């Protein structure tokens, strides 16, 4: 334990020491620890729930809020390679007719979708959820796709010897073979799902992380980057706890 | 018995753009039931792709085998299978396993027998203790364990056998060999064994061919194992007649070709 | 009238007249030396030079009390080279081969 | 000499301080143009022993050296072929081979080079796939590159890790076949790693097979008589290549067979508390370690509390007590703990370990006056006396039928051209009265102790005539067996009571202290005699008594000097093959085994390096005073090589785990 | 040909079949295929480098001067990314003392950089190269560092048998080991840094590909959801081959 | 086994461990000392032991090595040893 | 042929040279040795000096009368036998 957790406690305190004595410098115009934390203590940690009323909530409800639609969202993108996919992969036929069709769609960039996303929906807060479908929807199937072509021709063999055909020969011997492939998919998806979700309200506003940086940053005032570098470490920080929450499930099957 | 298992001048060519392979040629074998022939033989010599076919996974694209004469041309629970890498599903544990061979070949049966009979086929193999781990926490040696276990729970009347003891240590073969052998007389189901290990054949076989190796092979110098049938492994060995059978095989195989 | 002289480690002194004082011996003339044997390094060696005279009797015995003392385990240990001495002569009284020590 | 493998004891530090001892005493020396193969069961250290020839590892104690020069770091001398493939999979063949000579051959440029790497690629026969790459190569060949990097180089000790072993049978063959004609065209020595005995036997030289489980050591380096050109199907053809393989599978087997046990003897119920531990002797001044270990209260130093001594009258009751478990751990003969695990005389082999080997050198074959009259002084004197007339045919006598006493007797003997039991008779006797039986005139000469055999000199009723120094001057008399039942039971006790006794004999050897073990051994309780007979031999030069002046016998009764205590193998076999030699016993075919079963080293090694001792008992070939080069690792040649003997019968003795 | 070049071109009729009908129907207002391609064949398709003015180029330029940014950026993060990746991981110490610092760091998505990289860099160029060259590093240290301790042992002991050890063991042994580890690294690198700068201009505006579709959106014309629609697909190509360029080099080497 | 003792000028050292090297004779003392001769000198004292046969083929090497003719090089002392015991292994002879 | 292996204080050095050339053998060799008895170390010098045997007692009376000091440390002479010495510079049998 004290070797695996003491060291990486001793680079924070190295890039605390790095990351002051940069506020000295008038150019190198950023808050430092001593005062980054300091005024943001009272509004924004000791009350993470803290309630005003419109769009001005505390960092919690301001998590919570995106974290639902990621939530809500995602959940019809998270059955869409677990439908979808498999579907695809035993039709070989129409497998080599999509691919080339979702490799283009997949890798195009997220919240590039959010134009028009606003012009088929006139609402922000359904529009704002179907981003994070259509985004984190490609690397499921993808990932879910590419294990029905790749189950080991070992356990086709040991199914071939048997007389195993048919629905049967479905749930014990392909789809078990892809879980540990679209758990792959899930670990990349959630973390782009959360990519797109942080940086799509900050063009649609509204409460909801992502726009209160944008929200706080527009607004200059005496300490609004203070707060933003916080809310930089809670971003960070929950995304981490996304993924590898995913990987904990993937962990027992 | 008299006319059980038998290969009628298979010969199998592949495509090879190149030209002509012919992997096979004029393969005339004829088993009988209840032995336990062995195609000990080269590297790259079709040894693997001759019980690869009568097993139901290629076509002789030249010539039939008939089993019963009836010919085989689909792969089927008689003809049960055990592979090299012991082709065992991570996610089931031993026993799951077992169950699944039973279940896909005794769908009707009631529920509750078939738990007895994968149940009682696993204590001929030494395994009934560990009826829950799952295959990649189990030793290399018992992992093949079940794989005649699961192709002994349904009643076959061939089971080929490509080489198992292909990983097992020095140590483990002795003890699995017996094991195979005892069970051998229990059931007397037919067995093709691939084996490779000259020494292993003698002991554990009743009629080894081997067949010429390169690009025409072809069934030659079919011996014959007369030690009795109750096998020591070290009454054999200092016998004054294995040792004029063992150097004339390596005068078959390294010699020769 | 034998005479040891065993070649040990450098350090492993302070382990041996420790334990070789309780042998009756009192009588000792370490020296220094460069050694050179299957020791790896970095050519030359340093060793010290041991040099006891023993009487016939304990010769088997102080032999005995250095090997388990100046012993390491680890290969450039050294020797004991037991040589004889016919006429042991100590100044103090000029007396016979005896060492009167 | 070439490489040597001098004693090397790799010890493996574990959580705890587990402290598994690997490797313990490995003494092996290879000569120029070697293959030796280093057969062994599973779980011996011989990737260990390997990697610390490699010297990719770093012997614990001692270690090997090369050209007398140890090496301490990996160095492209002594090359390797690891077990797995390790080839670099972005390179060609060629360019794997160009990877060593291009390192190592730093001094020649490129032209004198490619020659290197071309010829070598050739002799290997790896010469069509020259540009492949590995990925595609098979596993077959795919070992040959590392075998052909390894030779590119010209090493001087390439060593291999089991480099084919994964391979198939048929692959594992005519690739030795290859290896077979690098060994015969060029000069190249090794050090090979195998666990098939084919694949050893038959392109080795030497092979040295280690023994199993923790504290592994060689246990028999066979020897493979075969022409050095070999064909891998000539020499199968050879007439006596099968029978060596028989006796590699043989030893093999055992291992197997005798590790289960190991592992059965660990897991079985605990002793209980035993209060009084009865400790048998026999009234000798030999035997002054265990009785100055009570008096001056060692065992109590050590916690044993009470210990009760029952002195013996005849040492037919040292052997019925501890067999029978009236008594427990009694110092015993050195030559008996090995005649009842084996049972000299049709008896049930009950097995009794031997671990504390605490004297040495204390017997004296002294003869009777009538024979000093007549003209006897030495061992040629009797031999022509005896050729006269039988004239009531002499009888010896010895303490014990089956012991150090009546085996190196009968040596003696049987050197000087007299058969022990046809021109002489041996009758066993019992030391305490056989003072009054040279008298009688019932026998005339003696094998007893110390104290005993002076009587007939201070009496003036025989004279010493031989002795053990002239005779063995490392002749074992005393040594500590406990029945193999007590020792899983009570583990402790036993290490503290090892302890307890080498502590003892090491008081007791200083020539300052045994003025004081002179009074306590004239008690009634123990030896009684007047003080002034066991003063000979102990602290008063040895008074031979035939018209000579004594002798000052520097170490007649040793005790820790010379490294006595230790069971040391090598001489416990020299037993069996002289129980064996007279028809005592039939030669055991599992000696290998046997013998690391009586002698308990691990004990021995526990109660040394804790106390504080050289715990390396010596290679001890058995020098009498005709050395004949004693071979511990063929004893049947050395028993089939002795002029005067009984029919030799090689037979499987079994003994029971209790 | 026939049997994977041919079915896919199928599926674009399909598709583009299903994607009409949908004018007719009120929901879904988006423009309809068959005019998608008629206010923009003239102005647009046919003119690349249609040159007019500031902040009017044709599309041909938007897409140099967004993939401009991430040719100079994206390069000062492989030369970082390869360089002080293998720093880390041949010391196992230093490593475990920071790696859960750039999981963290890892995890932070694109456009919550940009906040603060615009507050210490005043000037708007030089900040879309930051946030890109500090959210592609992760991806290319992180596969970089885990390829260096992934080394088979096999290679590590053949090199020391050999005395390799120096310079050359970092040549000959190490550096090829990792470079599939590196490409791997890259492979997601590239796309995500292209997940930046498309999204790294609607918000700071400029010339690019972004701040094309995203001020189309704001001015509502009679032609501006159409080349939307048009810019959206040459996203999606331009990422394709700017990844597929990587899945090319990876095959060589 | 015999002892052989000889002194050589301190710059001959490389001269007799190398001929002693290829010599098969590993194991060697050496230790500065101070001679007279004919004010001090700062000669060596190489100091090694070996069995009888080997003294006639070590001795011609060492005298082979430092051959010189200049008055003052010193002499070859050869003396018995009983025993030599080993420190590792504690053997005799 | 006697290697007269004397241990003297370092004192008692250069009083020793008038005795050691009026004996008629001056030649010999010197060292330093951490002697150790009676009196921890202290240092001392060994001197070696291979006299003929038959005028081992010639030399040995002389050391001790110039080595002669009464205090403690006082010094022991050992006497070693040779068998045949050679001359490294001609190499004649001894
Ligand atoms: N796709 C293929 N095309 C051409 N030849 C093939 C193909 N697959 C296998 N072969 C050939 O079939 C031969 C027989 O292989 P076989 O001896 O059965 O393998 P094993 O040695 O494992 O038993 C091989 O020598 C190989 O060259
Ligand atoms: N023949 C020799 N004569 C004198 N000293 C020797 C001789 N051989 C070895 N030594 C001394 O023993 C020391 C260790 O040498 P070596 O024997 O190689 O190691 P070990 O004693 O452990 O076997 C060296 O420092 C050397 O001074
Ligand atoms: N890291 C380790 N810690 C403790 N013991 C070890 C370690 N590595 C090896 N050993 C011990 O060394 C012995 C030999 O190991 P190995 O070389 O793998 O098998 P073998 O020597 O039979 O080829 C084993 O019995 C094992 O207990
Ligand atoms: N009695 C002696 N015992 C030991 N060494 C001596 C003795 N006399 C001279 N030597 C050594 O021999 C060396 C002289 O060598 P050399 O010049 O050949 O003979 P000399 O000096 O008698 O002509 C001196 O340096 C000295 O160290
Ligand atoms: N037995 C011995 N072994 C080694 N050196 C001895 C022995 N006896 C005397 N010496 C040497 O002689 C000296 C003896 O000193 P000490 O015991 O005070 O008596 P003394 O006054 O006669 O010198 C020591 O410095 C030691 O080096």
């Amino acid at each position: 334990l004290w070797k695996k957790v003491v060291p990486p406690l001793v680079a924070l305190g190295i890039f605390l020491v790095i990351w002051q004595l940069l506020c000295l410098n008038p150019n190198f115009k950023l808050p430092g620890p001593i005062e980054t934390f300091s005024e943001t203590w009272d509004p924004f940690i000791i009350n993470p729930f803290f309630d005003n009323g419109e769009s001005d909530k505390g960092l919690g409800w301001q998590i919570l809020s995106s974290l639902g639609r990621v939530g809500l969202g995602f959940s019809l993108a998270a059955i869409a390679g677990i439908i979808l996919g498999i579907l695809i992969g035993v039709n070989p036929l129409v497998y080599n007719a999509v691919d080339p069709i979702f490799q283009v769609l997949r890798t195009v960039p997220p919240l590039a979708w959010l134009p028009i996303s606003l012009a088929a929906f006139q609402q922000a807060n359904p529009s704002a959820i179907f981003v994070i479908f259509i985004t984190s929807i490609w690397p499921i199937l993808l990932n879910t796709t590419v294990g029905v072509q790749q189950i080991p021709q070992d356990y086709i063999n040991v199914a071939k010897v048997l007389r195993l055909k048919g629905v049967k020969y479905f749930f014990k011997i392909v789809f078990p073979a892809t879980v540990p492939y679209i758990f792959t998919g899930l670990r990349i998806g959630i973390g782009l799902s959360w990519l797109a979700i942080v940086a799509a309200e900050m063009l649609v506003g509204g409460v909801g992380i992502g726009s209160f940086i944008w929200d706080a940053y527009n607004t200059t005032t005496e300490t609004n980057l203070s707060e933003i570098i916080l809310a930089l470490i809670y971003v960070g920080l929950v995304g981490l706890l996304l993924d590898r929450l995913v990987g904990f499930v993937a962990s027992k099957v | 018995t008299d006319n059980f298992l038998v290969v009628e001048g298979v010969s199998k060519i592949y495509p090879t753009p190149e030209g002509p392979y012919t992997v096979l040629d004029g393969i005339d074998l004829k088993v009988r039931e209840g032995e336990f022939v062995c195609l000990i033989g080269h590297s790259g010599c079709g040894k693997s792709t001759l019980l690869n076919m009568i097993s139901g996974f290629n076509t002789p694209s030249e010539g039939v085998v008939l089993l019963q004469d009836k010919p085989i041309t689909e792969p089927g629970p008689d003809r049960m299978m055990v592979f090299q890498n012991y082709c065992l599903l991570p996610w089931l544990n031993v026993f799951e396993n077992v169950y699944l061979a039973v279940d896909a070949v005794f769908p009707n049966k009631p529920q509750a027998e078939k738990r007895a009979i994968v149940r009682e086929h696993l204590a001929m193999v030494g395994l009934t203790e560990a009826a829950e781990k799952k295959p990649s926490q189990i030793s290399g040696g018992m992992k093949q364990r079940v794989a005649i276990a699961r192709a002994l729970s349904i009643r076959p009347q061939v089971l080929i056998l490509d080489e198992p003891f292909g990983a097992l240590d020095a140590i483990t073969k002795e003890e699995l060999q017996e094991e195979l052998l005892q069970i051998w007389s229990d059931h007397q189901v037919t067995v093709l064994m691939i084996t490779h290990d000259i020494d292993e054949a003698l002991f554990l076989a009743d009629r080894v061919v081997m067949m010429t190796n390169g690009p025409a092979a072809q069934i030659g110098e079919i011996l014959d194992i007369p030690f009795d049938r109750p096998r020591n492994r070290r009454r054999i060995m200092e016998d004054p007649k294995y040792y004029d059978l063992r150097n004339y095989a390596l005068d078959f195989l390294f010699n020769r070709f | 009238m034998k005479k040891v002289e065993a070649i040990i480690r450098p350090f492993k002194l302070d382990e041996v007249k420790i334990a070789l004082v309780n042998a009756g011996i009192v009588g000792m003339t370490v020296s220094e030396v460069r050694g050179f044997g299957r020791q790896k390094g970095v050519e030359f060696l340093q060793k010290l030079k041991v040099e006891i005279v023993v009487e016939d009797n304990q010769v088997d015995m102080v032999v005995d009390k250095i090997i388990a003392a100046a012993r390491t385990g680890e290969i450039g240990d050294g020797k004991i080279f037991i040589s004889p001495v016919e006429q042991v002569i100590r100044i103090r009284t000029g007396e016979k081969n005896t060492e009167a020590v | 000499t070439f490489v040597e493998i001098d004693h090397v004891d790799r010890i493996f530090d574990l959580p705890n301080g587990g402290r598994y001892i690997a490797l313990k005493n490995i003494e092996l020396k290879i000569k120029q143009g070697e293959f030796v193969s280093l057969i062994g069961h599973s779980g011996c250290g011989k990737s260990t022993l390997l990697n610390i020839i490699a010297g990719l590892d770093r012997a614990s104690i001692g270690g090997v050296t090369l050209e007398g020069r140890e090496i301490r770091e990996p160095s492209p001398d002594r090359m390797v072929v690891f077990q797995n493939y390790s080839l670099l999979p972005w390179l060609t063949v060629r360019e794997n081979v160009a990877l060593a000579v291009d390192e190592v051959y730093q001094g020649k440029s490129k032209g004198e080079r490619r020659a290197i790497i071309e010829e070598h690629i050739d002799m290997v026969g790896l010469r069509l796939a020259a540009n492949k790459r590995p990925s595609e190569l098979s596993g077959g060949m795919k070992q040959r590159v590392a075998i052909a990097r390894a030779l590119a180089t010209r090493p001087k000790l390439l060593l291999l890790d089991e480099p084919f072993g994964a391979l198939d049978a048929l692959t594992r063959g005519s690739l030795q076949e290859q290896l077979m004609k690098i060994c015969n065209e060029h000069q190249i020595t090794c050090v090979m790693v195998t666990h098939d005995v084919d694949e050893a036997l038959l392109l080795s030289d030497r092979v040295v097979m280690l023994t199993n489980g923790p504290e592994a050591h060689i246990g028999q380096i066979l020897e493979v008589p075969i022409s050095r050109p070999r064909q891998r199907l000539e020499v199968v053809k050879h007439p006596s290549y099968y029978n060596l393989r028989n006796e590699i599978i043989y030893f093999l087997n055992q291992q197997k067979l005798a590790k289960k046990r190991q592992t059965q003897q660990a897991s079985a119920p605990l002793g209980t508390a035993k209060a009084v531990i009865e400790i048998g002797f026999m009234p000798l001044t030999d035997s002054a370690p265990l009785i100055v270990a009570k008096e001056k209260g060692f065992f109590a130093k050590y916690g044993l509390d009470n210990v009760i001594l029952n002195r013996a009258n005849n040492w037919q009751a040292i052997a019925t007590g501890v067999v029978t478990g009236k008594l427990d751990a009694a110092q015993m003969v050195a030559g008996m703990p090995i005649a009842l695990t084996l049972g000299a005389g049709s008896q049930t082999p009950t097995p009794v370990i031997n671990a504390l080997n605490l004297s040495r050198n204390a017997n004296a074959i002294t003869f009777s006056k009538r024979l000093y009259n007549q003209g006897v002084r030495s061992l040629a004197d009797l031999k022509a006396v005896i050729d006269s007339s039988p004239d009531q045919i002499l009888t010896l006598g010895v303490v014990h039928s089956a012991s150090m006493q009546n085996l190196i007797l009968r040596y003696w003997l049987a050197a000087g051209g007299i058969d022990p039991d046809r021109d002489v008779s041996l009758t066993v006797i019992p030391p305490t009265q056989m003072v009054s039986q040279l008298k009688a005139g019932n026998i005339d000469g003696y094998c007893a102790g110390e104290p005993w055999n002076y009587q007939a000199v201070h009496d003036d009723l025989g004279f010493v005539a031989a002795t053990a120094l002239e005779i063995w001057s490392g002749q074992p008399k005393k040594v500590l067996g406990v029945r193999e039942d007590w020792a899983q039971k009570y583990p402790e006790t036993y290490l503290n009571l090892v302890k307890a006794l080498i502590e003892a004999c090491k008081y007791c050897d200083d020539l300052r202290n045994r003025e004081e073990i002179l009074e306590i051994l004239c008690r009634p309780e123990y030896l009684d005699v007047n003080p002034a007979y066991v003063r000979s031999g102990f602290i008063d030069p040895y008074d031979r008594g035939d018209g000579t002046p004594p002798q000052q016998l520097t170490a007649y009764n040793q005790f820790y000097l010379n490294k006595t205590n230790y069971p040391n193998r090598t001489e416990i076999l020299w037993m069996i093959t002289q129980m064996a030699r007279w028809g005592l016993t039939p030669f055991p075919k599992n000696w290998v085994e046997i013998t690391e079963r009586v002698c308990r080293t691990d004990i021995f090694g526990a109660a040394a390096r804790d106390l504080g001792l050289l715990d390396i008992g010596e290679d001890d070939p058995i020098h009498l005073f005709d050395g004949k080069l004693f071979n511990p690792s063929e004893p049947i040649e050395y028993l089939k090589s002795l002029e005067i003997r009984r029919q030799i019968r090689i037979e499987e003795v079994f003994i029971s785990s209790g």
